[PDB]
């Protein structure tokens, strides 16, 4: 019958106190005949009652997709409390239970370095500004670029790569006009990660 | 000790 | 249902290094026990070829067999864009399954290769990172290595390619070395293999 998938909140939502993180319990292959689903939610084995069901959606293979959403607290999440979804349905001999938590293990702090473009790059119209973020754990991170308090348009971040010491690294590349670089403009690399002080840090780069 | 990100509040100790 | 086919390319490094063996790889899965026989036909630009190596049935212990056929390609042929077709026949399919793969199509672009020293800030630690930025290349097939004094440097990690906003690709490679070695002035080299470079090869040095 139905299958259950449990999904974590977005990294930023857990890190920014001004945002609302949520775990999502997704039930697929719910039938046209027994469409009723009952969710039970537990936080470290203690039942909570604040979840809300999203509107039910019919798929093309004519099953329903049924979804319960639970608001979690930043620090509970960050402290690694366990969230359990219990799904009941008549097509189901017994209820299905899935459990989610933050990635297990001792967090490690992102070492963050800015790197100026190569001299050999000064030939081209555009130069590359490089932010190296390394030795972090877990891999939940956000990395953005800014100048004079404004987000920069043209940058790309590599996905996190697992190093052989068990931590992650990535690089973010900012592409700007040679002028802006050359005329002293200050650019900033911003990182969010649970293990940074205030989940934040900012490193700057200019000529 | 508060960190802000583009005018948005991240975290205070 | 019936069998499913997956057709895998050779490794970029394999297609760029003459001493290496590039292979196209046709994998048939979900072969039943009651109908285990599988026929492979291989084509290169629509012309059938006869020298693929097909391996015996492999028991998967999940009610199915897995069967693999491996075609060795000529480097120059993969590099010049020849198409490779795997056609798979089995009694549980209504019709045979054909899959085709080739090198990505698009105007090849030369990789810009820039080396970047460790940050001043990194000098408080045992080990520093040496960076190789490789950008603007197309297609995404590429290989990156590191060396110092004619000897290979093994302690590195390279990001997969990332699609850049101008439709070209970039990646970075981090060679991580004992700080002492950097401070000595020791010369390190970033090596890049890619089709659009002269000699499919380039070497940019990095030192103090
Ligand atoms: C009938 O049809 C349905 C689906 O309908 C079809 O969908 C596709 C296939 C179309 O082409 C059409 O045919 C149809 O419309 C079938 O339902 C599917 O069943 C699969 C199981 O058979 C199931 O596979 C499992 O998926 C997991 C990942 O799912 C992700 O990612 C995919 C994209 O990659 C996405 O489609 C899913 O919806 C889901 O997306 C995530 O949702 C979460 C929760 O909402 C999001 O995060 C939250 O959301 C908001 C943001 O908006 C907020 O931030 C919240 O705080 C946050 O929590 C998240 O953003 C989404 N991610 C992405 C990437 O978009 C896999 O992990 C899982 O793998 C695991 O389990 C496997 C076992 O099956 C193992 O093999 C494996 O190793 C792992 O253990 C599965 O692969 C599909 O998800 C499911 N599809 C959908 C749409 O629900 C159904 O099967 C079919 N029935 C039949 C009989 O054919
Ligand atoms: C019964 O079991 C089999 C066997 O599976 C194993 O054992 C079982 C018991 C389980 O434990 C499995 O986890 C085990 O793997 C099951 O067979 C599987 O069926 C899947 C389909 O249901 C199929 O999924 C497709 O995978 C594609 C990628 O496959 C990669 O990557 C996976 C890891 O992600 C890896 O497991 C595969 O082996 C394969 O790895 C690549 O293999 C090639 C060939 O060797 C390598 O290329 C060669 O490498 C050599 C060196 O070895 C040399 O360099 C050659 O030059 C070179 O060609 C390559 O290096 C390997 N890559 C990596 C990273 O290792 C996906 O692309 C594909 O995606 C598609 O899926 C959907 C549509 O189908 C779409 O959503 C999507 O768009 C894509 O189109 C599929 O997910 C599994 O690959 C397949 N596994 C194997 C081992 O064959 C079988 O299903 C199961 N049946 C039942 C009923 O239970």
């Amino acid at each position: 019958g139905p299958s259950v998938f449990l999904f974590p909140p977005k990294p930023k939502d857990t890190l920014m106190i001004s945002r609302t993180p949520e775990v999502t319990c997704v039930v697929v292959d719910v039938s046209h005949e027994d469409p009723e689903v009952k969710f039970n939610w537990y936080v470290d084995g203690v039942e909570v009652h604040n979840a809300k069901t999203k509107p039910r959606e019919e798929q093309y293979n004519s099953t329903y997709r049924v979804v319960s959403v639970l608001t979690v607290l930043h620090q509970d999440w960050l402290n690694g409390k366990e969230y359990k979804c219990k799904v009941s349905n008549k097509a189901l001999p017994a209820p299905i239970e899935k459990t989610i938590s933050k990635a297990k293990g001792q967090p490690r702090e992102p070492q963050v370095y800015t790197l100026p473009p190569s001299r050999k790059e000064m030939t081209k119209n555009q130069v590359s500004l490089t932010c190296l973020v390394k030795g972090f754990y877990p891999s939940d991170i956000a990395v953005e670029w800014e100048s004079n308090g404004q987000p920069e348009n043209n940058y790309k971040t590599t996905p996190p790569v697992l190093k052989s010491d068990g931590s992650f690294f990535l690089y973010s590349k900012l592409t700007v006009d040679k002028s802006r670089w050359q005329q002293g403009n200050v650019f900033s690399c911003s990182v969010m990660h649970e293990a940074l002080h205030n989940h934040y840090t900012q490193k700057s780069l200019s000529l | 000790d508060c960190a802000w990100h583009l005018g948005e509040l991240v975290w205070c100790t």
